[PDB]
This record gives structure tokens, C-alpha cells and sequence, in this order.
């Protein structure tokens, strides 16, 4: 016994609100798909422990996650069925294709690319070296 | 444990047996440091 | 990425913010220690919408906990997550208000905030851009009603383009634990009407029949009630810090809300209330969620809706669904009550659909709304002020710290034309 | 060389322009991170690509568009999302604060300050290009960054780029269902300032497209992903001509010269026949003598307006696919024996036919099947004074005791904008009411 | 290669330089008895500036420690680090002043002054180019104020062109050791304008604030308040000895501070000050070292700045860093608050930044200012002054020595000349 | 043949030098220790290293330059550093006692024993020099070191090596941020003796790479070794011409000549346009129009000005690395074609040319990707000119107080030095006023 806050009374604690330190069941206990992070062994390290740097990205050092600097969200949903967010249903489902998209119908340019060369002057100059005609 | 203990301490100390409390608990941060940081300080340590 | 500064003021704000910084707590999925602990990255970005960061992950809440006792400040720390709070923060007096208006305001109180000040001042002024102020304080209480509404008065002379929420919890209309709580309340609301741009109302014994009715407790202790309100509390700002499809920050909550400069009263409600032997014979969707906010059963003021009519109302919606039958259902509650809303405004419900539910909830919404029965909360104050001060009752504790009498008739005089410009408009 | 610029205001812009972008990537063999693997060299020289993809030097080809809003939470999650690797992140426009609902706080305090980079990367973007047709706006009427951001900006447009093609892919607020209280506000005093800064204005209303998705393609409780994607559809089968080949082709300069009588009678519609599902369209025919019978009737159309009582003046059918003209040709002889459908007095032609042979790509996981047949009507009706009417209406019942004017004068407005705001809609009605 | 000599008159300025020299053996990390053990290079490459090499590889300092009693040198000897002192350094007197100029200035300091000016020439030699001499004293003591002050007064004779810098002890506002203070101490303060170059003002009344209400310290000795002295002392003389991306000497650090002759009193202050039980919910990052600067409670002279304005600002960091933050902070709070700045100067604010933090941080600043504020430091004792002497009270102890009448009204005259140039540039 | 002798006068000087040097020994294969390995070479006579490097018979290529300093922080701190073995120690000029933000030392005894030395070995080094074609100055206006004892450097290089090109990258004060308070003056009575003894003056203002930095390469931390690598970048690619190949070579003599008009207007400014990120160099394609354009952004000066309300004078396009002519000439044309872009009269065609086909170098860690076509305008206008009536009204409102004056005349000096330090810069603003009308 080093030092307890005389826990409650027992007219105190209710049946609605209790919230743990969360350990999470193995993979399934999130609506976010996983397990939990492991998180820091010992304060000390956090406390004690700080390397001076101003890491180049980001605006103070107190904001390490200003420009979503670190965090892996786009990896995230790609292993977890459902889409957390209703914007990653965009672009989900392209790397199965419904159609083998046609190439025929287009808009080449034939104007531009064959008409003109880049620089030769070739009209006034000899044939030269490997010079096969049809 | 030690500093969970300092933490929960008192806002505002007027008593006397708080301020040899909050002493004690001073000095034994300073050891439990020191011991921390002359084991930190070389990566072979001789015993 | 938008900062929030949490006020307080008495035991009131101060219990209330112990649990509204566990619902945050959690939400985010924070350690006792400050450490995060949660599961997923989508509580990381939106820390700083509430929370200072500090390095190896360690964040404190950004609160200024205030009272004028040293009390109670101890009971805050030997919470579940006391151990997160600063001590910069833990401005303190030395004597009591003991429920009583003025040694909160111009004796005891007027000196402290000078340091109270300077606290905001160096919070506000170590971010990027404040949102507002929110800020629990109770009306029927001294350190609260008289030292809060002190600090709403001084703060907005210096930041004059802030938005503040006083999520006041307003006195009981049967049960009242002080005699003179209807004057602490008055020389309250004299102050509120003309600085504050939305003001919450919320009352004890509308939460205890939420918690006997709703939820089919046997004994409700105080945890409850405070756990509930931090649960609206988490759910008004739900939009700033996470996506959604259509987002409601707390700048266009007031702008779709408020038609006018002195009538700002809101009454707040909360929907996935459900008790623990009846979970499980009900499937949850929307129309459960809109069927529960628009009856007089689930809400948070002491005034029935029946009795007036709904000026504006608005709807934050959380978790992922499809929208559409939540417009439907909008509609068709516009639809049958007619005549529970005005005639004279097209639409009167906002629309505010988040991506992320709470921790332990999946489907969950948050109502807050502008009505005319509030000033039925009001008149009751005002009757038992008049029957009250015609005896000259009290006046001992309010006249020896240097106070007036005209000041009490001016706390009188503002009541009726509020309730009169509330009552045109039925 | 027949590049077009689009401009995404607000997060209705930017969720409607991930899908929009989405088909763009999905249309041509592009990668999600920009990448193409059958490039110029292989497989002969392509340029269907260039109208909305700009190819750098090492392949990486760039978006030709600009996101701009306020609050930065609508573009964040696409600055890390699923085509973070595609746009640059200068055409990533975000501020700090939110125009929350206002057309006071878009226009006259933040719209000041923030202009300045969407100017610089939109002229940038032109002398990115050589050959620019015109301006593809999408935004919202009831919004206040939508609204406020985006008539500021036309207004400077107009003055920096002068008679250019100005195209609305505009959201209109609907006659039953609305989000704000304050949504009569920002879609009144911003047409208060699009009819002269605009040339062509196509409203597009939600509980519109929600009924087209319950009762054609037979899903219940759709998304805000089964609306973008068809508003992909519409605006992609508009670009349709200028990027491929096709008997008759169509620019957006001849939208203008073909749909708009009057300087201030601009305001079409649009409609999108084959929205069908796998299941209904599985075993029956779609011919293009039925699918351009099915746009003229009302349950199909993407604003709520009874042509019944309106009077069409200039339609433009800018079919798509497998479609030779003779079907054409006797489908409009089919329609104009119709009186049902009238057309007005003075107008005797009102038609016109762009041909274009590519079929409608499917995204994977949209509902609408694939078909052989598209046609894309956008009717231009004087039956859109009945939609006005009711917003003057509502205007005038909520004015009449000065709400919510507090705090629409503290922000750098005043009474008289109020005031002239409701002129200039009466004004429209009669213009539309002499004409019909 | 720019060396400095350091003069110690009284027991005051011992007790700070026992501790001062305390934590310049720590930082360049050599031992008790006198021997090199820093683990780094760059402790070595400028260690001429402070240690003298001698036999052995001793670093023995190059200090001149003189009192008038022999009482004071065991404790000093006796100490953690006394035994690095050179025995012959230290003259010793065998009578004490005891609280009385006259015995340290004409008498008893004047026959003694013979050997500390022999030991000074002698020091003084030994360097390769001398940067300035360093004295620490007291202004209310005996021996302090009468004795090191005629040490001021010769060697300005001696060497007219080198950096005179003081960190002389005021006393303090309420609570004063000596009822002869104000004697003692104006009697130094009307010579010490002419002869120096740089002048500090500690008090103890401030330091115990800052020891008590800052870093929350259980009981505050005069060791700790010795340790929050030497901690400026040892800042002010950071890029002599170690490198940075910008330097600052002593000397620069006065052409860029004072502009006028007369007006070189400073008044100081130390940034990474936080409580134990605050260490881990604050990083000492930029925008909280440089806020702590510019706040009344952290500053070494016990007069609150926003009473005056300031002239001129200095601040000498530490650590790996860059200049955006800092010099976007600096302009920041030399443009918030414009009304504690004169305009007639246009820049206000000197930075120098070094790489080198001390042990235990990585991230420090040293506050040096003077300001209108210091005026007030001596309001007080020319009040005492002339309250004092208009009764005639003190005199006897003084005369009796061979002291002249109207030399009190000299010093008088000059005091008030100061006041009068001072006042002028509020 | 076409050796350049660079000067760096002060620990600004040194610091810019630190990087510089790094940039132009990568830009060779010479690496730290000054040696230039078998397998980087060309296998004949590369005449290239000639410009900076010296060659001893041991293979050691010496660096052409001297670091003078009167601190020897700075310089010791570069005689311990990673490039120690590629100066030589006499190439090092330390001293005690350092000027201390003062010009008061300019003139004084200890400021007249020391310039005997540094123009012994500028005489020395520019003995080797057969082809030796000008001097070029690293100073800092707003200290002691770089702008008191370089203008007496300046003044007896004057006087000895008579009429020649001097050219100085120098250091001037920010508008809003400031370092020292006693600047301004620095500043002011050193700007006196840069007129009558200098041919052409490019300024730098910290603020504004600092802003630079954060507007295109999304950097904090702006150090001064990400200042002075851009100054590097600038550096280099104005002296690109006199070592690498190209279509059009521009000589500093073509530089003066096309770019000064007058022996009173030699006050140019400068631009480095392909400032992007390694991240944003895959997305923004750099082609010759779109690399131009950024130039005349006023969002992109290297000194905090409008040129829109002034008026351009001439300029200076130094193209780099694979440049097609055609492009060039074309937005030029379509330069002239913007009416926010005003030309002064008496300059119809204002523009000139340089070509070089070398890409830039990339230092490894450091801040810019592998771009491979550059931009350096280096454009005199009149709009530099406001500068220098903030300048002046910022000293008067010091003077007529007699503030931080003691100094400056107790020590040798006179106080009547002031009086025309006003004057002058009243005539030169005056110019300036009167050119561009
Ligand atoms: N069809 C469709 N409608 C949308 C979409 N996004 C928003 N809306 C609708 O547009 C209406 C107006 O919303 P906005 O224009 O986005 O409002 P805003 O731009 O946020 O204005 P501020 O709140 O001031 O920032 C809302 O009622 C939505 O119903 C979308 O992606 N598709
Ligand atoms: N861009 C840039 N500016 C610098 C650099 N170093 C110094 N400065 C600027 O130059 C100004 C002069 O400072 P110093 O170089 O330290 O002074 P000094 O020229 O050495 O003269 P002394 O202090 O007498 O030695 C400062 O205000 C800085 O802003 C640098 O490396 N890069
Ligand atoms: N809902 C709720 N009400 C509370 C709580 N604590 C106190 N109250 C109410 O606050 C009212 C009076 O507040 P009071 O004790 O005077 O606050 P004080 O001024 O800070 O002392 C009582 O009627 C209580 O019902 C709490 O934790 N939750
Ligand atoms: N801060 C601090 N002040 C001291 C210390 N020792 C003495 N003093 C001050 O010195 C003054 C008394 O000096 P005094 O003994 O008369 O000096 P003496 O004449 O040389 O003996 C007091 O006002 C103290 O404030 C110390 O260790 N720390
Ligand atoms: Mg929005
Ligand atoms: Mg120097």
C-alpha cells in the first residue's frame, strides 16, 4: 500500500460509466478494424529523454502531426473491408476491372507529329551513310 | 511509481508534514535519476 | 486545427469537465497517463482540436480550471484521469462564495481573474487560431454563477469576433438545494443575454427522468447525469474533429440558428438513449434516431415543447449511413408537426452528418435546439423574484459588500421584455 | 489542345469533382497515382487525354483543376486518400476559417484574402495550356463558401479573362427539402451577381436525382457517391465530343450559340436517359428511338419543373456510342408530333445533334449498367419561373419582419444589397414571362 | 584568447562565485581537484578564457577573491570545488568592515588595496589579450561597496579601454538586512556611473519570488538563489568560449544595449525555468522560452517593467536551432505590446544564438535589458537617502574616519542627475 | 584561364562561404580532401577547375579565395571542420578583438594594422592569376567585420589594383526583422564608401529567402546554410558562363557593360527561379515559359521590393543546362506582352542572353531536386531605390538624439561623418527619382 485516493463510496460508482484503460479484444473489439497501439513502455523515456530537433516539415515542434505528417491513413483502409470514411468507396475497386476499356476511338493527333520534325535540314543535304530505299 | 505519487499530491501546500512528504519524495526522484543517468551515461558498464 | 479553450468555474464545471475529459479521453483513446492508446489514425489527426501535444506522445487536456476553493481541485485530481490536467491551470482562492452573487463578481472574484485572464490570454495566444470559448459554470451557484459570468464579461472586450457556448446548468424548477438561487440566477441572466452568442440549458431533474424513464436505472448517481450531458457535449463539436459527408462547425451552428441578437436560448437532447432490457427488441436505424429527438421525453430543459413553437432547430448526425432517408425523415417531421414550428421561416432543421461514432455507440446523433417554451424556464424565476424581493428578503448578503438596490430592479426590468419579444413570436 | 479548366468551389465541388475525376482517370487507362502504363510511344500517339491531364516530362500527368474551400476538412482526407498522388498540391487551395453558411463571410471578409493564390494558380494553369475552351464552375448555390467564393470569384474572372465560356454545374436548393434555414439567403443575392458574370447555368437539385436512383435504378437509401457519379456522367458525355471522334462533333463554344436566346434567358437543364441497373436492362433492349423518349417526361429530369407547363426553346442531344444518325433523325421525328410537348411559337428548329462513338465506361461498383446508348439533353425551359416564384415567395415571408439581417449587416454588408436583390428577381421573372 | 578576470570583494560576492564557478567547472567539465573529464572537444578548444594551465595539466583558475575578514575563505575552501583555487589568491583583511564604506574605502581598504592591485597586474599579465575584468559585490555590505569599488576606480585608471561589467546586489524593496544599507549603497552607486561600462541589478526578494512561485521549491536557500545568479552570469559569456551561427561577446553585447554614457544599468532574467511537477506537461520549444522573457515574475530586479518601457533587449540562446521561429517570435512580441517600447529607435532587440546547451537542456535563453523600470530600483533608496540624512541620524560612523560634509550632497546631486536623465525617455 | 578571386570579409562572409565552396567543389570532382580522382576527369587538359581551384605539382587543388574575419570563432570553427585539408592555414585571416557591430573600429589603428596582411595575400594569390578577371565580395552591411574593414578593403584595392571589376554579394538589413540595433548606421556610413568604389552591387535580404523557403520548398528550419546554399546556387550560375560550354557566353565585362548604364546606378537585383521541392518537381513540369514567368512575380524577389511601381531598367537572363533558344525568345515576346511589366524609355530592348549547357549540381542533403534548367535575372530597376528612403528615414529617426554617437567618435573618428552620410544618399535617391522619370 503506497497510495490509494479512498477509492469510493459505494453510492457513487453507477451502472453507465466506467471507461478503462482500453486493452481492446485481438483484432476484433474496433469499428476501425484493429488491435491498438502497443504505446510507450515508460514515461521516462517521454519525459527525460528528448532529442532537439526541428523536424523540417512541420510548422512549431509541438504540432508533430500538422500536414498528416506520419500518419499512415491511406494504407490503413487497404487492409480493413469497409471503408471507415465515405470518400474511400472513391477509387476502391479499380484494381478489378469490369471492362477491358477500348483504345480505337479517340483523338490522335496527326497534324502535329508528322508534319513537323525537329531540325535536320535534310532537303538540301546528301543522302549519307545507311540510307536503304524502298 | 514514484512520480504517479507526486502527482497526486496536494494543490496547495501549507502543512507541515505535506512539505516533508513532497521532500521525500523529492529526494528519491533525485536518486532514482542519478542511478538512471549514471547508467545511461556509457553503453559497457562495469560491475 | 481549431482550437478549443475549455473554461470552468465552481464544483459544477469542475465535475463535469472530470468526465467530459474522459468522454474526449476516449473518444481519442488516450492512456490515464496521457499517452495515446487508441487503435486506429483517425483519432490522431483531429488531437489538437482539443488537446496541447507535448513530445513522446504525451498530450494534456487544454483547460482552465478555476474556482475559489482548494477543495475541490484535489477532488478533480483523484478522478479517474485527474492525472492529466496541469497544474498552471489550477487557479484557486481562498475563501468561498458560498452561494451568493456578489462576493463572486466584484470582491473575491474581480481580483482573481485578473490571473484567470492571464491564463487564457497565454493559452489563446500559443496556437494557430482559436474557434471560441466554451465554458460549464452553473447559474444557481456563487463561484460559478457570479465568477464565470465575470470571465465571460472581461474575456470578450478583448477577443470581440469569438464564439462562446455556455453549457449553463440552469436551477431545477421543483427541487432547489439553495433558498437564494433566484437571485444568483437573475443577476445571471441579466449578464448572459447581452455577450453570449448560444447559450445550452440544461436541468438536473429533466436528467433524472431521462435516467429513470429512458434508461431504467434503480439509483442514479451524479455520474450519470454528468456522463450524458459530456455525451451532447462530445456531439455538438463532433464535425470539427472528424469527416463526414456534410460537416457543422460551431460558427454556421449559430448563423443557421439564431435570428436575432437577444434571443439566442437554446435546450440541447441526445437520441441512442435506450435502457439495458429493452436493447435488444428494437433494431436501430434512422427512424428510431429521428422519432426519439422530437418528443418532450428526451429532453434536457424543464419546458415542454408542446407549449411553443420551435423557432429553428438543428441535427448532428454521426457514424455512417446513407442520407437520404434522413432527409426523408426531416421532411416528415416537418410534415406532421405543423404546428409546432413557426409559419413564418421555409426550413427550419440543419443537417449535419459526421463519418465517426462514439467509442461503445455506432449509430449516434445529437439534437440542439432554439424553442419558445424556454422563457417558461424563465417566468418561474422571475414570479419567485417578484414575490420574493417584495419582502425585502436577503438583502444583507447582497448589500454589505458594497452592492445597490438598483441593480436588482434592473435584473427585474430585463426579464420582461425578453419574455415579451419571446412571446410575439407564438 | 482542347483543354478545359475546372473550378471545384466548397465541399459540395470537391466531393462532386472526386467522382467527376474519378470517371477522368477511369476513361482513359490512367493509374489512381497518375501513372500511365501505355504511354504515346506505344500503341500510336493519343491526345484524348490532354483535354483533362497535363503529361510532364517523365509521365506523371497532372490534373488541369483547381479545389478551393475554406475549411480545410473536405480536402484533407483527399490529401490523403486514394488520389493523393495525382494532383499537385498548390491546386489544393485551403484556408483556416469557414465561411459557415454566409454569403457575408465569403465575400467580404476571407474571399479578400485568399483570391490572390487561386488567381496565381489559375493563371498558371492557362499558360499551362495553349488551346483553353472555357470554364467548367462547379459550386453550390446554398452554401456560403460556394456561393460567396465563387460569385467573387467570377466576378474577377470576368475581368481578368474576358469573353470566355462560363459553364455552371450548379447545385439548386430543392422546392421541399433543405439543409439550412439560411439557404434562401446565399441562392438569391449570389443570382444577384451570376447574371451577368455567367453564360450557361445548369441547376442540378438532389431529391431529383435521389427519386431518379429509387425509381429507375431500384436502389434503396443511396449515397452521396450514387449522385456524384452520375453528375460524372452528365458533365463527362458533355466533354464527350471535344475528346473524341464521332459523326457530328461538338464544342462548348455552341452551347452558348445554340441554347441561349437572350443574355438573361441562360439557365438550361439537363437529363441523362440510360440510368438503368444490370438487373432491369439485363434482358431488354435499349434502342434510341425509347431513350430520348424517356428525357422528355418529367420523371426523369434533375430538376423538379413541370414542362407541361413551360415552353421549350433550344435543346441540344449530345448522344453517345453506337448510334448512326438515321435512328437520330426519326427519334426527334417521333417528338416533334407530340403536343404534350410544346415548343414555343418563334422558335422553329430547337434542336441539335452532336454524335460521338464511345460507350459509356462503367465505374467498378456503380450501378448503372453498361450501355451501348447515351444521350445527354440539356433543355433550356421557361418553366424555371415556377422555380423562382416559390424562392421570392419564401424570401418574402421570411423578410417581412428583418430576420436574420443582425448579423448579414456586421459583416460588410448593408440593407441595400437586401434591398436591389429582389428587383433583379422580378425583373427575371418578367423577362421569362414576356418571352413564354 | 579573449580572457576574462574575475574580482570578488565581501562575502556576498564570494558566496555567488563559489556557485558561479560552480557551474563553469560543471558546463567545461572539469573536475574537484582540478582535472579535465568532459567527454566532448569543443569544453577544450576555448578553456583559456576561464583556467589557466599550470603543472600537471591543472586548470587553475585566474581568480582575485579578497575580503576584509579572514572568516569567509574557509567556507569557499571548504566547499565542493575549493580546492582548484590558487593558494596565494586569496588577501585576507584583520578587521572587518562590518556594514561601513569608510573602512573598506580610506582606511582599512586603502592600505589593503596595494595587494589586490598587485595580484590583478599580476593575473592581468599572464593573458594573451585581455577581453574586460568581471567584478561580484555588494552594494549594502562593508567591504563589498568600500573596498571592490576602489578596485573599479583603479583599475579604470590602469586600463582605460577595456569592458567594466558589474553584478552588483541592490537591496531589497520590503525586507532590508541592514539598516546602514542605503548609506553603503548610494555611497558606490554615485561612483560606480562613472568608471564602469555595464552594470546588473540582482535583488533577493525577486529571486525568492522566482524561487518560490516558479520553480515550486520546498525551502529556498541562499544556494539556490546563488545557483539562479550564476546561471546568467555563466550566459552572458556563451560564444567566447563556444561556437554558433552568431556570436555575442561582452562587447558587443553593450554597443548593442546602451546608447548614451550614463545609462548602463541592466537588469536581468533566465528562460528554462519550469516546476518539477510541470516538467512534463510543457516542451521548451520557442514560442515558451521567449514568452517567459517578456513576464514580470521571471526577472532578477525587483521592479515591475510594465511601470517603465524598455530601451534596448538582448537575448543569448543555446542549442541547435533556427532563426525563422525566433526572429518571427521576437518581432511578434516587439509589435503586440508597441506601448512598452519607445519609438525613437527602430529595432530594439539583439539576438545571438550559440549550439551548445547546458547539461540537462537543450533549448536556453539569457535576459538582458535595461529600461526605464530601473528607475524606480533607485526611487527607493534616494528616498531612503534623503529621509535618512535630513536627521542627521547616521553620521558618527562615518566621519570619524576623515570623511568630508557635502560629499553626501555630492552623491546626492549626482543621484538625482540620474534621476532627472532618466525620466526624460518614458 | 579566366581565374576569379572571391572575397569574404566577415562571419557572414565565412558562413556563405562555408557553403559556397561545398557547392563549387561538387560542382568539380574535387572533393573535401582537394584532390580531383582518376575517374572524374576527361583525360586531357579540362580547364574548368581553373576558374577556383589553383594547381599544385601534388595534385591538390588549392582553393582562389581568402576568409577574413576578425573573430576567430568562425574561423577556427571552418579550420576544424570537414573541409580543413582543402584551404591552405595561411588562406585564413583571423584576428582578436573583433569590430563589435561598430564602424568606429573602420578607421582606427587597430583597423589599419591588419588590411597590410589581406592585401598581401590578395597580391600574392592574384600573382598566380594569368587570366585574372575580377573580385568578388562576401560582406554584411549590418555588422562590424563586414562592413567597417571591407570598406577600407575595398578603398586601398581602389587605390592599388586602380580601375577593376568588383562586384559584392552583400548582406542588407530586413525590413520588418532585424538582428543588431546599431545597424543602421553600420549600414548608412559603409553604403558611402560603396558608390565611388564598386562597379556593381547585388543585395540579399534574409526575410526574404526566409519567405521564399516557406512558399515554395515547404521548409522550417531556414538555418543560414539554407540561405547561403541558394546564395551558393546564385553565385554559381552567375559565373557559369566563364566555365562551361554554351551558345551565348556572358563575360562579367558583357555583364557590366549591357547592365550598368551609368557609374551611379550599379544597384541590380536578383531572382533564382527553379526554387521547387524534390516532392513537387514530379507533379510542375519545368519548361522555359513556365520557369521564366516566376521571375517577375514580386512574390519571388530576393529583396523585398514592388518592381510594378517601379520601372525595369535592363536585365540579365542566365539560362543553364539544356535550353532551346526558340522558347526563350518566345516568352520574351510574350514578356513584353504584359503591361504590369513597365519598361523606362530610353531602354527599347532590355534583355540579354546568356546560354550554358552544364545542368545545375545538387548538393547531396540539401534543399533543391535535380532541376535541369535555371533562371537568373538579374534585373536593375529603380524600384530598389525604396529601400534606401526607408533606410534613411530610419535614421533620422535615430539622430538629431545623438544616440549610440560616444562610441562612434570616442573612438578615432569624426562626428561630422554623419552630415554627408545623409547628403549622399539624398543625391542618390535623387538619381534614382530622376532616371526613371
Ligand atoms: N448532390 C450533392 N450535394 C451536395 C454535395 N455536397 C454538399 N451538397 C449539398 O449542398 C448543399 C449546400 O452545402 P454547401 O454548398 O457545401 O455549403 P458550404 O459550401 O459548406 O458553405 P459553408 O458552410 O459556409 O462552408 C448541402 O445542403 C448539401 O446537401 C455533394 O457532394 N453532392
Ligand atoms: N543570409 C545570411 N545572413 C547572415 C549570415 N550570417 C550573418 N548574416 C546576417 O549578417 C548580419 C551581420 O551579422 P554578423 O555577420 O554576425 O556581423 P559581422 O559582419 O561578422 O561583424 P562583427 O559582429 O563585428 O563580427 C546579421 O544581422 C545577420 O542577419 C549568413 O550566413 N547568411
Ligand atoms: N448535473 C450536476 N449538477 C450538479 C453537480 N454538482 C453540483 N450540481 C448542482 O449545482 C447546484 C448548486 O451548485 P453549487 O454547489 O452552489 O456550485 P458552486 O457555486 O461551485 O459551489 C446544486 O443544486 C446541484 O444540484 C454535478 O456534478 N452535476
Ligand atoms: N543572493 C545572495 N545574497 C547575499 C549572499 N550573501 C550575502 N548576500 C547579501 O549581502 C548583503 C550583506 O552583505 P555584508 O555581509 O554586509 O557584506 P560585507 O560587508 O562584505 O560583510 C545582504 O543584503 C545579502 O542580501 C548570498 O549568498 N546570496
Ligand atoms: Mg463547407
Ligand atoms: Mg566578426
Amino acid at each position: 500500500l503506497r497510495g490509494k485516493p479512498r477509492p469510493l463510496p459505494i453510492s457513487a460508482l453507477s451502472a453507465f460509466s466506467y471507461i478503462p484503460p482500453r486493452r481492446q479484444d485481438p483484432k476484433e473489439h474496433s469499428y476501425y478494424y484493429r488491435q491498438g497501439w502497443t504505446g510507450i513502455i515508460s514515461l521516462y523515456d517521454c519525459v527525460f529523454k528528448r532529442d532537439p530537433g526541428y523536424n523540417q516539415k512541420l510548422h512549431r515542434d509541438d504540432r508533430e502531426h500538422a500536414k498528416s505528417l506520419g500518419l499512415r491513413i491511406n494504407e490503413e483502409e487497404c487492409e480493413r473491408p469497409v471503408g471507415v470514411l465515405s470518400s474511400s468507396v472513391y477509387g476502391r475497386r479499380i484494381d478489378q476491372p469490369v471492362e477491358p476499356l477500348n483504345r480505337d476511338h479517340g483523338r490522335a493527333g496527326h497534324v502535329k507529329a508528322d508534319f513537323y520534325r525537329k531540325n535536320d535540314i535534310t532537303s538540301i543535304k546528301a543522302p549519307g551513310f545507311g540510307h536503304i530505299s524502298p | 511509481e514514484v512520480h504517479k505519487e507526486f502527482q497526486s499530491l496536494s494543490v496547495f501546500i501549507d502543512s507541515i508534514p505535506k512539505k516533508i512528504r513532497k521532500q521525500k519524495l523529492e529526494e528519491e526522484m533525485k536518486q532514482l535519476e542519478h542511478d538512471i543517468g549514471v547508467l545511461e551515461k556509457h553503453k559497457v558498464i562495469y560491475i | 486545427m481549431r482550437e478549443i479553450v475549455h473554461l470552468q468555474a465552481g464544483q459544477c464545471g469542475n465535475q463535469i469537465g472530470a468526465k467530459f475529459w474522459e468522454v474526449i479521453s476516449d473518444e481519442h483513446g488516450i492512456d490515464p497517463t496521457g499517452t495515446y492508446h487508441g487503435d486506429s489514425d483517425l483519432q490522431l489527426e483531429r488531437i489538437n482540436v482539443y488537446y496541447n501535444e507535448a513530445t513522446g506522445g504525451k498530450y494534456v487536456p487544454r483547460a482552465v480550471l478555476v474556482d475559489l476553493e482548494p477543495g475541490t481541485m484535489d477532488s478533480v485530481r483523484s478522478g479517474p484521469f485527474g492525472q492529466i490536467f496541469r497544474p498552471d491551470n489550477f487557479v484557486f482562492g481562498q475563501s468561498g462564495a458560498g452561494n451568493n452573487w456578489a462576493k463572486g463578481h466584484y470582491t473575491e472574484g474581480a481580483e482573481l481573474v485578473d490571473s484567470v485572464l492571464d491564463v487564457v490570454r497565454k493559452e489563446a495566444e500559443s496556437c494557430d487560431c482559436l474557434q471560441g470559448f466554451q465554458l460549464t459554470h452553473s447559474l444557481g451557484g456563487g463561484t460559478g454563477s457570479g465568477m464565470g459570468t465575470l470571465l465571460i464579461s472581461k474575456i470578450r472586450e478583448e477577443y470581440p469576433d469569438r464564439i462562446m457556448n455556455t453549457f449553463s446548468v440552469v436551477p431545477s424548477p421543483k427541487v432547489s438545494d439553495t433558498v437564494v438561487e433566484p437571485y444568483n440566477a437573475t443577476l445571471s441572466v441579466h449578464q448572459l443575454v447581452e455577450n453570449t452568442d448560444e447559450t445550452y440549458c440544461i436541468d438536473n431533474e429533466a436528467l433524472y427522468d431521462i435516467c429513470f424513464r429512458t434508461l431504467k436505472l434503480t439509483t442514479p448517481t451524479y455520474g450519470d447525469l454528468n456522463h450524458l450531458v459530456s455525451a451532447t457535449m462530445s456531439g455538438v463539436t463532433t464535425c470539427l474533429r472528424f469527416p463526414g459527408q456534410l460537416n457543422a462547425d460551431l460558427r454556421k451552428l449559430a448563423v443557421n440558428m439564431v435570428p436575432f441578437p437577444r434571443l439566442h436560448f437554446f435546450m440541447p437532447g441526445f437520441a441512442p438513449l435506450t435502457s439495458r432490457g429493452s436493447q435488444q427488441y428494437r433494431a436501430l436505424t434512422v427512424p428510431e434516431l429521428t422519432q426519439q429527438m422530437f418528443d418532450a421525453k428526451n429532453m434536457m430543459a424543464a419546458c415542454d415543447p408542446r407549449h411553443g413553437r420551435y423557432l429553428t432547430v438543428a441535427a448532428v448526425f454521426r457514424g455512417r449511413m446513407s442520407m437520404k432517408e434522413v432527409d426523408e425523415q426531416m421532411l416528415n417531421v416537418q410534415n406532421k408537426n405543423s404546428s409546432y414550428f413557426v409559419e413564418w421561416i421555409p426550413n427550419n432543421v440543419k443537417t449535419a452528418v459526421c463519418d465517426i461514432p462514439p467509442r461503445g455507440l455506432k449509430m449516434s446523433a445529437t439534437f440542439i435546439g432554439n424553442s419558445t417554451a424556454i422563457q417558461e424556464l424563465f417566468k418561474r424565476i422571475s414570479e419567485q423574484f417578484t414575490a420574493m424581493f417584495r419582502r425585502k428578503a436577503f438583502l444583507h448578503w447582497y448589500t454589505g459588500e458594497g452592492m445597490d438596490e438598483m441593480e436588482f430592479t434592473e435584473a427585474e426590468s430585463n426579464m420582461n421584455d425578453l419574455v415579451s419579444e419571446y412571446q410575439q413570436y407564438q | 489542345m482542347r483543354e478545359c479548366i475546372s473550378i471545384h468551389v466548397g465541399q459540395a465541388g470537391v466531393q462532386i469533382g472526386n467522382a467527376c475525376w474519378e470517371l477522368y482517370c477511369l476513361e482513359h487507362g490512367i493509374q489512381p497515382d497518375g501513372q500511365m502504363p501505355s504511354d504515346k510511344t506505344i500503341g500510336g500517339g493519343d491526345d484524348s487525354f490532354n483535354t483533362f491531364f497535363s503529361e510532364t516530362g517523365a509521365g506523371k500527368h497532372v490534373p488541369r483543376a483547381v479545389f478551393v474551400d475554406l475549411e480545410p476538412t473536405v480536402v484533407d482526407e483527399v490529401r490523403t486518400g486514394t488520389y493523393r498522388q495525382l494532383f499537385h498540391p498548390e491546386q489544393l487551395i485551403t484556408g483556416k476559417e469557414d465561411a459557415a453558411n454566409n454569403y457575408a463571410r465569403g465575400h467580404y471578409t476571407i474571399g479578400k484574402e485568399i483570391v490572390d493564390l487561386v488567381l496565381d494558380r489559375i493563371r498558371k494553369l492557362a499558360d499551362l495550356c495553349t488551346g483553353l475552351q472555357g470554364f467548367l464552375i462547379f459550386h453550390s448555390f446554398g452554401g456560403g463558401t460556394g456561393s460567396g467564393f465563387a460569385s467573387l470569384l467570377m466576378e474577377r474572372l470576368s475581368v481578368d479573362y474576358g469573353k470566355k465560356s462560363k459553364l455552371e454545374f450548379a447545385i439548386y436548393p430543392a422546392p421541399q427539402v433543405s439543409t439550412a434555414v439560411v439557404e434562401p439567403y446565399n441562392s438569391i443575392l449570389t443570382t444577384h451577381t451570376t447574371l451577368e458574370h455567367s453564360d450557361c447555368a445548369f441547376m442540378v437539385d438532389n431529391e431529383a436525382i435521389y427519386d431518379i436512383c429509387r425509381r429507375n435504378l431500384d436502389i434503396e437509401r443511396p449515397t452521396y457517391t450514387n449522385l456524384n457519379r452520375l453528375i460524372g456522367q452528365i458533365v463527362s458525355s458533355i466533354t464527350a465530343s471535344l475528346r473524341f471522334d464521332g459523326a457530328l462533333n461538338v464544342d462548348l463554344t455552341e452551347f452558348q450559340t445554340n441554347l441561349v436566346p437572350y443574355p438573361r434567358i441562360h439557365f438550361p437543364l439537363a437529363t441523362y436517359a440510360p440510368v438503368i441497373s444490370a438487373e432491369k436492362a439485363y434482358h431488354e433492349q435499349l434502342s434510341v428511338a425509347e431513350i430520348t423518349n424517356a428525357c422528355f417526361e418529367p420523371a426523369n429530369q434533375m430538376v423538379k419543373c413541370d414542362p407541361r407547363h413551360g415552353k421549350y426553346m433550344a435543346c441540344c442531344m449530345l448522344y453517345r456510342g453506337d448510334v448512326v444518325p438515321k435512328d437520330v433523325n426519326a427519334a426527334i421525328a417521333t417528338i416533334k408530333t407530340k403536343r404534350t410537348i410544346q415548343f414555343v411559337d418563334w422558335c422553329p428548329t430547337g434542336f441539335k445533334v452532336g454524335i460521338n462513338y464511345q460507350p459509356p465506361t462503367v465505374v467498378p461498383g456503380g450501378d448503372l449498367a453498361k450501355v451501348q446508348r447515351a444521350v445527354c439533353m440539356l433543355s433550356n425551359t421557361t418553366a424555371i419561373a415556377e422555380a423562382w416564384a416559390r424562392l421570392d415567395h419564401k424570401l418574402d415571408l421570411m423578410y417581412a419582419k428583418r430576420a436574420f439581417v443582425h448579423w448579414y449587416v456586421g459583416e460588410g454588408m448593408e440593407e441595400g444589397e437586401f434591398s436591389e436583390a429582389r428587383e433583379d428577381l422580378a425583373a427575371l421573372e418578367k423577362d421569362y414571362e414576356e418571352v413564354g
